[PDB]
RNA sequence: UAGCGGCGAGCGAACGGGGAGCAGCCCAGAGCCUGAAUCAGUGUGUGUGUUAGUGGAAGCGUCUGGAAAGGCGCGCGAUACAGGGUGACAGCCCCGUACACAAAAAUGCACAUGCUGUGAGCUCGAUGAGUAGGGCGGGACACGUGGUAUCCUGUCUGAAUAUGGGGGGACCAUCCUCCAAGGCUAAAUACUCCUGACUGACCGAUAGUGAACCAGUACCGUGAGGGAAAGGCGAAAAGAACCCCGGCGAGGGGAGUGAAAAAGAACCUGAAACCGUGUACGUACAAGCAGUGGGAGCACGCUUAGGCGUGUGACUGCGUACCUUUUGUAUAAUGGGUCAGCGACUUAUAUUCUGUAGCAAGGUUAACCGAAUAGGGGAGCCGAAGGGAAACCGAGUCUUAACU
């Protein structure tokens, strides 16, 4: 049977190949126009040209800074609350579950809905809907 | 090798949720006492990228 | 997966060459000319498949004539004495009786007149 | 077959000017 | 679903989404063709320009010569040196995902118990590791092209089949897509099938 | 990514995490005890490997044929149908192959046992100065002197020494960590002039190394240097005894060899351009891209006795090559003497979109381990939440004292 096994249709393309005779389609330059830059062999413009204009990434005005701590912060669900170890969720165990990442020293918690088993959060913070959701559900807040 | 972002683009323009970008706009930085209030008010927040040349930012910040 | 075009191309010149068989000269023996000469071929024999059928549309017409002024009538009056007659017979088949059958064109002409009249 | 190794220097008889 | 055998008649319980889920087509295809690209090893070349055995120099001058200007004898457009697009050593294997592999294997043991082209039976050994002695058992089954599968390997049953081209020996840890396919019929053994579920899932 | 950057083009980390592999020591010094471990060099013995090798299974009869290994029929070996050769395609004709053995002599590797040389263990002390640092000028760190830490150095200076000193990105204080100005150290890592085996969706004589043929040769250049073309008889030379024309030629015709001599060494196949001989038809009163449409006659064959086919083609209507570049070319604009061969959108890694396949609020592993296209490995990446320059807030957020 290893000669009976097709592809499923529309899978393969066959490409295209350029400068193949007339019938062919694109060929006697292969769809790249008559003479020019962007015609030439290894032609074309860098990114950001606009043909000796001030491009636009430079005509803007750069605006404000990078802060160090957003990149140690990181926002929790709901959802991926619940399914850390039994019942108790921290900074700690979290990198167990692998939710944050090593390098994660602050958290959030946000409202992402479908949170059913009560839990107890230590160190993190609930936002507003958060704090709502647990309750409802019979956790906890302490810091 | 991988692309190089555009490191002067990177610094002018931010993604969005949708998409988009955001900018600031280019023309209060010097020589301000002669402009309307009107106009440099207009020009504090920050604005979103054309149409027409959102294709040029997309280029310029592959990975951003 | 190096790919030698030895055989396609020899098939390939062939058949221009065989299609140019007959031609004077180069024109049937080297394949730059050849090729030029059949492809030319090719736009005039598309041509005059047209042509064929106008040019055979004006023999029949000068045949007519002919015949229809030996008869003692121009080729213009006796078409129009067929129309007003209700005869659908074409050009084709009215040379053809003129050249062979002159009873049947005599009959044709009479008919004609008797219309226009 | 074989290049020629030499190439002969022209003039230039009309200036055309 | 159930397999049946045909020396001991006793029954074997085996999931049916591992031996009766649908036959997907495209799915065992592109399995079977990352196995061949799998087993290219790519070791070609070619000499471009710039690695043909030559010199920089021109051939001529620029202007004066009544021909065609010319650069170098390593041109690709000349004789001896060239190659426009010289081919260097490659990899083509590609990635193929786990899930999808062993989608791919359900698929096809599920289509050859389809096609009864898979028998089951009990421990199949041979007594001295002698090709006479398999090429008999295999005799009186009516099997010349068959795929034996054990859940253990003995040296016996190795070497028996060693100088069989139309028999092979395989334990179920290697098992492939190819060789399942290839084979007109394949034989496991009740350990060997066992095996197949665990590490297939 | 953070940063650097006529903040342009571009350059581009670290911390941290997952793997491969892991090994720590000595001198700046005295005493007690002194082969006390570990090392290097020379003998002996065991094992293994290299440098010669040995054995190595199993088929015959008919048909075609120059010759069978092929077809047909019936057998046997296989821990050996991996390959090569043999008059066409061989598991069973030969060399080999799996497998089991082999070393007088010389050798690398891992051990045990002797000799030589430095050398264990404990107490106390010591613990690297024109150096660290600084001024000036440069260089290296992603970091171009910038607010610029850190390292190196040409020049001029110059400490403390453990109650001391260095670093933690200007700098200061507090804390944490380490101890420079003396040295040694296999493993994982990089490459193949050379040797053996094996492999290839690599080439098959204009390809593949420049070189399949005693090629870096012939040849070119004063020289450094540049640098070709050229493979194929047949299974076996059985390579044509002898005769004849010819100049005791060349070349040829016979004869013979062979399956084949339009396989005769100018040798497999033997295309095209190009050059010839023969046959049919046309052509010496007719003007041009040489064809096309119509078309008589003639010469060959076919059934029927009329045409059908093949070749030629008087006469006649229409008709100024191809490519390229151009508003536009028969153009007297470019390119091509012709034939054959070669000759131009590829490849690697990233990113976006489309199709398709798997899984699905989840998806997927990289290196690496792995008797290994399996299975492990979830480090990591993308996505489900955005807003703001940022802190920060959060289905909201920013703007503003606050929003109709």
């Amino acid at each position: 049977r290893l000669n009976t096994l097709s592809p499923a249709e529309g899978s393969k393309k066959a490409g295209k190949r350029l400068g193949r005779g007339i019938g062919s389609g694109l060929g006697k330059t292969g769809g790249r126009g008559h003479k020019g830059q962007k015609s030439r062999s290894g032609g074309g413009v860098r990114r950001g040209f606009e043909g000796g204009q001030m491009p636009l990434y430079r005509r803007l005005p750069k605006f404000g800074f990078t802060s160090r701590k957003a990149a140690i912060t990181a926002e929790i669900r709901l959802s991926d609350l619940a399914k850390v170890e039994g019942g108790v969720v921290d900074l700690n165990t979290l990198k167990a579950a692998n939710i944050i990442g090593i390098q994660i020293e602050f958290a959030k918690v946000i409202l992402a809905g479908e949170v059913t088993t009560p839990v107890t959060v230590r160190g993190l913070r609930v936002t507003k809907g958060a704090r709502a959701a647990i309750e409802a559900a019979g956790g906890k807040i302490e810091e | 090798p991988k692309i190089k972002t555009v490191r002067g683009a990177a610094k002018r323009f931010k993604k969005t949720g949708k998409g988009g970008f955001k900018h600031k706009h280019a023309n209060l930085r010097h020589i301000l006492t002669k402009k309307a209030t009107k106009r440099k008010r207009h020009l504090r927040p920050k604005a979103m990228v054309s149409k027409g040349d959102l294709g040029l930012v997309i280029a310029c910040l592959p990975y951003a | 997966a190096r790919v030698k075009r030895g055989v396609i191309a020899r098939a390939r010149h062939k058949k221009i060459l065989k299609q140019a068989k007959g031609y004077y000269g180069a024109r049937s023996r080297v394949y730059r000319v050849a090729f030029q000469a059949v492809i030319k071929a090719g736009q005039y024999a598309y041509r005059d498949r047209r042509q064929r059928k106008r040019q055979f549309r004006q023999l029949w017409i000068a045949r007519i004539n002919a015949a229809a002024r030996q008869n003692g009538i121009s080729y213009s009056k006796f078409i129009n004495g067929l129309k007003k007659a209700s005869v659908e017979i074409d050009r084709k088949i009215l040379a053809d009786i003129a050249v062979f059958d002159k009873v049947a064109f005599t009959a044709l002409v009479e008919k004609a007149k008797a219309a226009l009249a | 077959n074989n290049r020629p190794v030499y190439i002969p220097r022209p003039r230039p008889p009309h200036p055309r000017l | 679903m159930e397999l049946v055998l045909k020396d001991a008649q006793s029954a074997l319980t085996v999931s049916e989404t591992t031996f009766g889920r649908d036959f997907n087509e495209a799915l065992v295809h592109q399995v079977v063709v990352a196995y061949a690209a799998g087993a290219r090893q790519g070791t070609r070349a070619q000499k471009t320009r710039a690695e043909v055995t030559g010199s920089g120099k021109k051939p001529w001058r620029q202007k004066g010569t009544g021909r065609a200007r010319s650069g170098s004898i390593k041109s690709p457009i000349w004789r001896s040196g060239g190659v426009t697009f010289a081919a260097r050593p490659q990899d083509h294997s590609q990635k193929v995902n786990k899930k999808m592999y062993r989608g791919a294997l359900k698929s096809i043991l599920s289509e050859l118990v389809r096609q009864d082209r898979l028998i089951v039976v009990e421990k199949f050994s041979v007594e001295a590791p002698k090709t006479k002695l398999l090429a008999q058992k295999l005799k009186d089954m009516a099997l010349e092209d068959v795929l034996i599968i054990t859940g253990e390997l003995d040296e016996n049953l190795f070497l028996a089949a060693r100088n069989l081209h139309k028999v092979d020996v395989r334990d179920a840890t290697g098992i492939d897509p190819v060789s399942l396919i290839a084979f007109d019929k394949v034989v496991m053994t009740a350990d060997a099938v066992k095996q197949v579920e665990e590490m297939l899932a």
